């Protein structure tokens, strides 16, 4: 109550200009993205000239794939951080995030910096036509634009192929949501009907419906779980 | 070859610890002898050699009374059948001992094991594969400490907790650590384990 | 163009950008999008600024 | 974008705006044109010629082989782009690596 | 469509749902699979036949008795020694059968109605290969050197997949789909009612 | 490695052994046709199977619009400046990402990897 | 007791979960009684020792008079007592709290 | 990596570069020109079958597994005896190969109906043997462990946490293997494998090898890992109670 | 009564089968008809136990044979070139001679497969099988009639006149 009323005095909003970054940060993010582009380009040229040697264990294709995903995720995270470091104190997205109240800082990263690489089943966008992701790209294109790297923020807007790769990669979220809710409800019901008759008896033992000893003391120290708390031990760390 | 000496030595080390746990007077030096002393004492050459399966056969006497002894029989045969278990029993008939322990390599046929248990009251015999003795499992990280409660101690337990044995948790009589301790139905194992909430916990399990 | 004839074609998104001489990406374009927003259905053509 | 959410996500879909579902046609005009454009049937050939020539399927059924599939695709496209014999909703794919014209 | 059966007993399977021009009778799927693992033999799962049939049996039931006259329909370049050794293991499972009528008998012996007479089983297998195997290729008394070519195409394309020379087919690709609107749905509903 | 075909019934010639001279025959099992082999090999399994893909790629792919062209890779045969590169994409040699070029000038179609 | 802890927690993670925040009750006490940390304390070290000794006997989870009941009691509060004796130390309660 | 290769399954197909069933009746003639010399090394003074299964093994794959063809011949006559001759070159020579010939059935076992049972020809027979003995000789490994990953860990949950004589905890970094496929009892009973560690993520294998209390503790460890993966936190009371209900009957009870 | 008598009946059956295995173990005092009346009791698994038990004692797993098994080969497979088959010697190692193996295998092939609890339920098909098995092992005693003594590692999937 007292915060609602002080907020009548102070007010909170979110608008454009919270999503906009000064020209310094725009140049920073553009240069970060351009570096990631040319780094993936030189990795691709390595692969195309066989200077890429497979890291021990997986493949040469998986080596290239991991190297590229690494470059591109580093680009996305560097843009996100270099953006959030420019959020003024007068910015309301900073207000949202530093108190952890609403959204994640990755949401604001995408709003301000870069949407980043879209994945379908953990990998980059699959080659869904014959050897290309969309009929707009050349066959055998492993560049970041071809396989799903959205290099625009939501303020600058996604180009037509980024829009589609983003729809592709954001349908996985919608399907994962449904399958997770289903599996989770199942697991919860199974647990709840498994251990539902177990309860601390009057001699402190934890017993099940057949009056069989499950534990001789609850939690094997006998204490309720809500009245306990994290504490250090102080004789488990120093030297002799 | 040296590999079979290694396996014989490891199995003898596990059997020495297994007899020590069950409460048999095993000397400390015979409990931890490295491969060199095993070679020097037995031969270090299994094939064509003195360190045969037989002649490494231990007879250890219990700690409460040296009358109650136990053999551990390493048969030379890969598999073991009724004839050899019967020669083992008639050998145990002399020097009047009743516990034996057969360390087989491939195991025993179900009829042979069924004949093993029908000698229930006078010759308690029991079989161990080699593959199970190449490691002491009671020295694993996951395996807590098991103690075997005497009958007076389990009586005192149930009279203190007002329990019936069918109210305790259960451990199968063919559990690896129940076979290790030679536990039979109706006996109670006491598992001491360290817990992160209380520090220590002593649960009990009834051998079903 | 149908969905399997669409794999032999080399589309452009816009004439104004894609078929203009530059540092060459593709120079064998064979078709062109009318407008790239014709990829959206009836209920998603109401959303303003969907990109 | 347009899909339901819940138990039918992704199973019910919607056409894009300019998407047109073709209504059907008859392959007989195309089959006659193909015969007339130096396509060899699957009876007047020796399976020794079928090797480096281009299969020609029409509606799934393998109909012949052609020894110049580039000029044939040019001709068939130029005809569909005038609606002479090939109506506009007729698909003509050329697998260059597979050597087929479907 | 050549897909890869995850496990079962077939490493690769190439199906072809066939339907005539005016869909008089429903589609009749034929499979041509390559067993997992002599060697990997090829079998043809025909409609109206309960067991798999060696592929060379189905090529002899069409009247291509010899063995060069069965690989000329399957392997268009004989100087490909890698593709020929894949068909070698299957020109052996059908080594016993060297004539058309014993092959037609071999097929009819597996039908839905295993008749009593060798001639009646031969005629049963004859009309099942003549009307229910690849009907889109033709249903006639001389559409046999076209069904041989098409079944050789399905076998050749299964080999190209097994040799890893062609990508397996995508089941979600929309080039591989067709939408039945009010026209096809209602015509399918009107065939039954006029019948 | 290859298939031999009979000369009377055109069925397949299977290998058999010639005892009296101990020489490898190829004999048909529908005739008494026999043929003294020249290979002395019956079966070759190539498990590692180093394959030439310069032989699977047909020059007709130089007519693909969707394929990337090049200029700094002239054909060695004809000296044509342009080419058309692509990758293998074959379940066997899909591991490497090697580029093959197919000269794009008509009548040449000379393939080469670098 | 330190050697015992080194057995229970062999990984060295000292963050445990115990039923009394002792470093916060010590703070509540420093505040309730206006403890001046700049002055000599009047708490006798022997009083700390004996007081925690008699406190550990009132924290009863398994009520005893019985050898196995006494052992179950000593186990049930083995970690909390180690804690209590290492925070209500006599050196800490005289130079830190 | 030595213990690695001692654990991981190595059949013969993973070692072979190529095979070839030649027809070679008189090995002194040796239709293959390269073998000819070292073959008479076995024929200076030692019947035989004319069909010859010649296996060219990969060299780097036998440098890795520390395999020598001596042991391959041993594995082969371990399953067939001298029913099936194997010949091999010396390893310091390039392209080590293995020449196999089904020796014979010596003079006895007469009067049988062998031509009646339509016996496979000798080439087809040697090929069926080559599949029967290529699918698995199992030259090394535990035949259930497909893949093995050796690596140094960084998370302190898998590092050797010792207590220095100073008295302080120290995390020793050292190699651990991660197999794929469980043969716990066979694995942790071999040399230079820590038996006091070396768990498994299969609680049925733990239950059969180590018992019900070990499966209780390991089941709790796996639940704790699954739950604390995404930085979550469930009190130990609840994990302990679930794992006490699941295993208080003597065996593993799914719920 | 119903399950109490069940316990006692199948336990007396257990010890009876035990000494049945023991009579089997005897180097002699086994007549052919003694073998008949004992195989009257023995089930498949029990006869497998018989052959394993005696094979351990270096005595032929077949009742009638008393030859000692002085040496046993280590190879698991025996490939024959007379006919072209790889044979699995994993049971033939249990016997001294080939005809003994075939005799024993035929014998347990003609053992009653119904469980011992309901085996003495019907002595009619039991003694049917008893005279059956006597005839069979007698044919095995006179001569072997087939040198295929080690099962068969079958790897031949081609069809013959399955038309
Ligand atoms: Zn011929
Ligand atoms: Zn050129
Ligand atoms: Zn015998």
């Amino acid at each position: 109550t007292v915060i609602n009323n002080w907020l009548l005095i102070e007010g909170h909003t979110i608008g454009i200009g919270d999503s906009i970054a000064d020209s310094k940060t725009y140049q920073d993010i553009q240069n970060t993205i351009k570096k990631a582009k040319q780094d993936v380009i030189e990795v691709i040229e390595k692969a195309h000239n066989n200077e890429l040697e497979p890291t021990p264990g997986n493949t040469l294709r998986q080596t290239f794939e991991n190297q590229v995903n690494r470059i591109l995720n580093d680009a996305r995270d560097k843009t996100g951080s270099s953006a959030q470091k420019s959020l003024s104190e007068y910015n309301n997205f900073k207000s949202m995030v530093v108190s952890g109240a609403k959204g994640s800082k990755i949401n604001i990263s995408q709003v301000i910096a870069v949407v980043g690489q879209q994945n379908v089943e953990g990998k980059r966008i699959p080659f869904g036509f014959k050897h290309r992701t969309l009929p707009h790209f050349i066959k055998d294109d492993y560049g970041p634009e071809s396989r799903g790297f959205v290099e625009n923020s939501y303020l600058a807007g996604l180009t037509p192929t980024e829009f589609f790769f983003h729809a592709m990669g954001g349908r996985e979220g919608l399907i994962d949501t449904a399958v997770k809710t289903a599996e989770t409800g199942y697991i919860q019901r199974r647990l709840i009907k498994s251990m539902e008759s177990v309860m601390v008896k009057y001699d402190a033992t934890v017993r099940n419906s057949i009056n069989q000893v499950v534990q001789l003391r609850y939690g094997e120290d006998g204490l309720a779980g809500e009245s306990v708390e994290f504490q250090n031990l102080a004789t488990l760390k120093p030297s002799n | 070859d040296e590999e079979e000496t290694y396996r014989l030595w490891k199995i003898r080390k596990t059997i020495m610890q297994l007899c020590h746990d069950r409460g048999y007077l095993v000397t400390q030096d015979e409990l931890d002898q490295t491969l060199e002393e095993f070679k020097a004492q037995f031969g270090d050459k299994p094939s064509e050699g003195r360190p045969r399966r037989t002649d490494l056969t231990v007879l250890v006497a219990h700690n409460d009374d040296p009358t109650d002894q136990m053999f551990v029989f390493f048969p030379e045969e890969p598999k073991v059948g009724i004839k050899t278990i019967k020669v083992y029993c008639q050998r145990m008939q002399e020097e009047n001992i009743t516990r034996a322990l057969i360390v087989v390599q491939q195991g025993m046929t179900p009829s042979a094991k069924q004949s093993l248990v029908d000698m229930a009251p006078k010759y308690i015999l029991e079989q161990f594969l080699q593959q199970e003795l190449l490691i002491n499992i009671t020295e694993h990280e996951l395996v807590p400490e098991h103690v075997v409660m005497t009958k007076e101690e389990v009586t005192e337990l149930l009279a203190r907790y007002k329990l019936r044995e069918n109210q305790l948790p259960r451990i199968q009589a063919g559990d690896p650590v129940a076979r290790y301790f030679g536990i039979k139905r109706g006996q109670v194992v006491k598992i001491i384990r360290p817990s992160e909430t209380a520090g220590r916990y002593i649960t009990y399990r009834l051998v079903q | 163009i149908d969905t399997l004839e669409e794999e032999t074609v080399m589309l452009a998104m816009t004439p104004d950008d894609l078929q203009e001489k530059e540092v060459a990406y593709c120079s064998t374009y064979t078709h062109c999008e009318i407008h790239p927003s014709m990829i959206l259905g009836v209920c998603a053509s109401i959303i303003p600024f969907p990109d | 974008a347009e899909t339901p959410e819940g138990h039918a996500v992704g199973l019910v879909k919607n056409l894009a705006l300019m998407a047109y579902i073709s209504v059907g046609s008859q392959p007989s005009p195309i089959l006659e044109f193909l015969e007339e454009w130096s396509m060899e049937n699957l009876e007047e050939i020796s399976p020794a010629a079928i090797a480096d020539a281009t299969k020609i399927f029409v509606n799934g059924c393998w109909v012949g082989i052609h020894k110049d599939p580039e000029q044939l695709m040019n001709t068939l496209r130029k005809l569909r782009r005038q609606m002479d014999i090939i109506v506009s909703e007729v698909s003509m794919i050329r697998d260059i690596r597979e050597r087929e014209i479907r | 469509y050549v897909f890869a059966k995850k496990d079962s007993k077939y490493a690769y399977t190439g199906e072809c749902r066939s339907c005539l021009e005016n869909s008089s009778r429903p589609t009749s799927t034929i499979w041509v699979s390559m067993l997992a693992r002599i060697g990997q033999r090829i079998v043809a799962t025909l409609p109206y036949i309960k067991q798999e049939v060696p592929i060379i049996i189905v090529f002899r039931a069409l009247g291509f008795v010899s063995d060069r006259d069965i690989l000329e329909h399957i392997i268009y370049d004989f100087e490909d020694p890698e593709m020929m050794e894949m068909v070698k293991p299957s020109l052996d499972e059908a080594f016993v059968i060297q004539e058309q009528n014993v092959a037609l008998n071999f097929i009819g012996s597996r039908g839905a109605k295993p008749g009593v007479t060798k001639e009646k089983r031969i005629k049963y297998a004859k009309e099942v290969l003549q009307k229910e195997m690849l009907p889109h290729v033709g249903v006639s008394d001389f559409c046999e050197t076209k069904k041989a070519y098409f079944l050789g195409y399905m076998v050749h394309r299964l080999l190209l997949a097994a040799l890893g020379r062609r990508e397996l087919d995508d089941r979600d690709h929309y080039g591989n789909k067709r939408l039945d609107l009010a026209g096809p749905l209602l015509a399918f509903l009107f065939r039954g009612m006029f019948k | 490695v290859g298939i031999r075909f009979c000369q009377e019934c055109n069925n397949m010639l299977y290998p058999k052994e010639d005892k009296e001279n101990r020489i490898l025959l190829y004999a048909c099992r529908n005739c008494d046709y026999q043929q003294e082999a020249d290979n002395s090999c019956i079966y070759v399994n190539k498990i590692t199977h180093e394959v030439d893909e310069l032989t699977q790629i047909i020059a007709d792919v130089s007519q693909d619009p969707t394929l990337p062209r090049t200029e700094d890779h002239p054909c060695q045969k004809c000296g044509h400046k342009e080419a058309v590169f692509f990758q293998s994409h074959s379940a066997r040699a899909e591991d490497a990402m090697r580029l093959y070029y197919v000269c794009t000038a008509p009548h040449c179609g000379h393939r080469w990897t670098e | 007791d330190r050697e015992v802890l080194r057995v229970i927690f062999p990984t060295g993670d000292s963050k445990v979960v115990l039923p009394c925040n002792l470093l916060r009750m010590i703070w509540n006490a420093q505040k309730i009684f206006h403890i001046n940390p700049r002055l000599p304390s009047d708490l006798h070290p022997i009083k700390v020792v004996e007081g925690v000794k008699e406190l550990s006997k009132k924290l009863v989870i398994v009520n005893g008079d019985d050898p196995l009941s006494r052992q179950a009691q000593e186990n049930a509060t083995l970690l909390f007592n180690i804690h209590l004796r290492s925070t209500l130390c006599s050196r800490r309660m005289a130079e830190e709290f | 990596k030595d213990i690695l290769c001692r654990l991981e399954h190595t059949t013969l197909r993973k070692v072979t570069a190529n095979t070839a069933i030649y027809y070679d009746p008189n090995p002194q003639s040796t239709v293959v020109a390269e073998d000819q010399e070292w073959v008479n090394v076995y024929y200076e003074m030692p019947r035989i079958s004319p069909w010859l299964l010649r296996v060219e093994l990969d060299r780097k794959h036998m440098t890795d597994r520390k395999l020598t063809m001596e042991q391959i011949a041993e594995k082969i006559n371990a399953g067939f005896g001298d029913d099936l001759n194997c010949i091999f070159n010396d390893d310091n020579a390039e392209k080590l190969v293995l020449r196999i010939r089904i020796m014979n059935s010596d003079e006895n076992k007469m009067q049988e109906e062998e031509e009646v049972v339509d016996k496979m020809d000798d080439d087809v027979f040697l090929r069926c043997i080559e599949s029967n003995m290529l699918t698995d000789m199992t030259l090394q490994g535990i035949e259930q462990i497909s893949k093995v990953y050796m690596h140094l860990p960084q998370t302190d949950n898998k590092k050797k946490i010792i207590i220095t004589e100073d008295g302080e905890f120290k995390a020793l970094q050292e190699w651990i293997l991660e197999t794929d496929g469980v043969s716990l009892m066979r694995v942790l009973s071999e040399k230079d494998v820590d038996p006091v560690r070396t768990t498994s993520n299969d609680i049925v294998e733990i239950f059969t090898v180590l018992g019900i209390e070990a499966v209780r503790k390991a089941l709790e460890r796996e639940l704790y890992h699954v739950i604390s993966f995404d930085g979550s936190y469930v009190n130990y009371r609840h994990l302990a109670l679930l794992c006490d209900t699941m295993t208080c009957r003597g065996h593993l009870m799914a719920i | 009564k119903a399950e109490l008598e069940a316990a006692v009946r199948k336990k007396i059956e257990f010890e009876r089968k035990a000494l049945h295995i023991v009579e089997q173990l005897l180097e002699e005092n086994i007549t052919e008809e003694f073998l008949m009346e004992c195989g009257r009791f023995i089930t498949p698994a029990h006869y497998s136990d018989v052959v394993d038990e005696r094979s351990i004692v270096k005595l032929c797993g077949y009742p009638l044979c008393q030859k000692k098994l002085g040496i046993v080969p280590k190879q698991k497979y025996k490939i024959s070139t007379k006919t072209n088959k790889v044979y699995d010697i994993t049971e033939r190692k249990s016997f001294c001679s080939n005809f003994c193996y075939q005799a024993s295998k035929f014998f347990e092939a003609q053992i009653p497969k119904t469980p011992v609890w309901v085996r003495e339920e019907e002595r009619h098909p039991d003694f049917q099988l008893l005279k059956e098995e006597q005839s069979g092992h007698s044919g095995e005693e006179v001569q072997l009639c087939s040198k295929a003594i080690k099962t068969s590692d079958i790897d031949n999937p081609s069809h013959f006149e399955k038309q």
